[PDB]
């Protein structure tokens, strides 16, 4: 659960920071990312600090 | 070539009949490759063919 769409969050992200000058950045646009900073983002899995923060919408 | 078969209610007899060419005739814009593989190494620029790709930018 919550694999594929970590992983699809994680290169629009990519795809988006790498390609400023495009417009519409899509998961299917072909356009460079890097799959090791991908992979990095992904083992930023070791979050031990946070779940949702109490009092606040997103700190 | 041009002879067709016309079976149906219509008709009384199964018949054979020519028809006529039509005016203007319909007429398929295709592709030759023979004929365009005979002509010299002509080449297609990939540099705006790359931006139509990207109509503003994708």
């Amino acid at each position: 659960h919550n694999q594929v769409s970590q992983f699809k969050r994680a290169v629009v992200l990519n795809k988006e920071k790498y390609n400023p000058e495009f417009k519409k950045i899509t998961y299917d646009s072909p356009v460079y990312f890097n799959i090791n900073e991908v992979f990095n983002y992904i083992y930023n899995l070791n979050e031990e600090v946070i779940n949702k923060i109490e009092g606040e919408p997103s700190l | 070539a041009g002879e067709c078969l016309v079976v149906g209610d219509s008709t009384p007899i199964p018949s054979i009949v020519k028809l006529e060419l039509p005016n203007p005739e319909p007429r398929s814009q295709s592709i030759k490759f023979h004929k365009k593989w005979s002509e010299s190494w002509r080449t297609p620029s990939f540099e705006e063919v790359i931006m139509r790709w990207r109509k503003e930018n994708g």
